[PDB]
């Protein structure tokens, strides 16, 4: 479909690589698995 | 066309026991500082394995079957395994699937193979180490997928060294889809007898919507040939020391202790004896 900009911290909708959800996204420095892209915690609640 | 092979020695199989070994990522989601509890086709634990050795010659090329994937552990020193064939009957009337680690590429062919009894594994070894022929199969009819990986160069050249290779793969095949996870390591100049203790995840590697039915499956080996080996096509050969370790999965529930990374530095079975469980009903 269509390649957007990045948005700062700042309260947007957000369709990250088809993953609808609304939220806040800002950096984070959190190693990750080069084999998902994902991210939960405790609650299973997608978080990065 | 194909020959029957002889001047093989028979030996019972023997079984070890094994050591917490056989643990993947079972999504693609990851998770951080938890203590997750999963219920998905594991090893179980402290499960003995088939034990398998290559060197009489030690020529052991059997059929082992496949019921719901399976773990195949490899001591190696020089490559001596290469290939894998999967199938119902390997004899063209069904679909097979194959892999071949051989010089070109990393060939993946889903096809009506017409399988030998027993498909040589010739790689004729002249002063220099390569494949001149090739006696898996006959003939193929009409298949479907055929895939080749990277070209990348090897060596094939004779090393007799110690073994520093130790193979760790997974296999699932759920509703069409073949899954192949995987771990190697260097292993350190150790007794040759068994795999040690300590823990290892595997990372998921290939996803294949290949679709088919498979129900054995076989290893294949790298025979060298010299002026050390006199015979026909199929006396003569070198081996090479080798062993491998065969262990089938089973639907476990186990709890994976995430590290503050995202791998599982620990896991722990809740069907293995009252601890366990206790530990598992109790997420500590
Ligand atoms: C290992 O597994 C085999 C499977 O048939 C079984 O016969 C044997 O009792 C098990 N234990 C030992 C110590 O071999
Ligand atoms: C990764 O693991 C090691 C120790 O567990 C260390 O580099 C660090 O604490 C961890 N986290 C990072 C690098 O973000």
């Amino acid at each position: 479909k269509k390649s957007t900009n990045l948005v700062k911290n700042k309260c947007v909708n957000f369709n990250f690589n088809g993953l609808k959800g609304t939220g806040v996204l800002t950096e984070s420095n959190k190693k990750f698995l080069p084999f998902q892209q994902f991210g939960r915690d405790i609650a299973d609640t997608t978080d990065a | 066309q194909c020959v029957n092979l002889t001047t093989r020695t028979q030996l019972p199989p023997a079984y070890t026991n094994s050591f917490t070994r056989g643990v993947y990522y079972p999504d693609k989601v990851f998770r951080s500082s938890v203590l997750h509890s999963t219920q998905d086709l594991f090893l179980p634990f402290f499960s003995n394995v088939t034990w398998f050795h290559v060197i009489t010659k030690r020529f052991d090329n059997p059929v082992l079957p496949f019921n719901d994937g399976v773990y195949f552990a490899s001591i190696e020193k020089s490559n001596i395994i290469r290939g894998w064939i999967f199938g119902t009957t390997l004899d063209s009337k069904t679909q097979s699937l194959l892999i071949v680690n051989n010089a070109t590429n990393v060939v993946i062919k889903v096809c009506e193979f017409q399988f030998c009894n027993d498909p040589f594994l010739d790689h004729k070894n002249n002063k220099s180490w390569m494949e001149s022929e090739f006696r898996v199969y006959s003939s193929a009819n009409n298949c479907t997928f055929e895939y080749v990986s990277q070209p990348f160069l090897m060596d094939l050249e004779g090393k007799q060294g110690n073994f520093k290779n130790l193979r760790e793969f997974v296999f699932k095949n759920i509703d069409g889809y073949f899954k192949i996870y995987s771990k190697h390591t260097p292993i350190i100049v150790r007794e040759p007898e068994d795999l040690p203790q300590g823990f290892s995840a595997l990372e998921p590697l290939v996803d294949l919507p290949i679709g088919i039915n498979i129900t054995r499956f076989q290893t294949l080996l790298a025979l060298h040939r010299s002026y050390l080996t006199p015979g026909d096509s199929s006396s003569g050969w070198t081996a090479g020391a080798a062993a491998y370790y065969v262990g089938y999965l089973q639907p476990r529930t186990f709890l994976l202790k995430y590290n503050e990374n995202g791998t599982i530095t620990d896991a722990v079975d809740c069907a293995l004896d009252p601890l366990s469980e206790t530990k598992c009903t109790l997420k500590s």
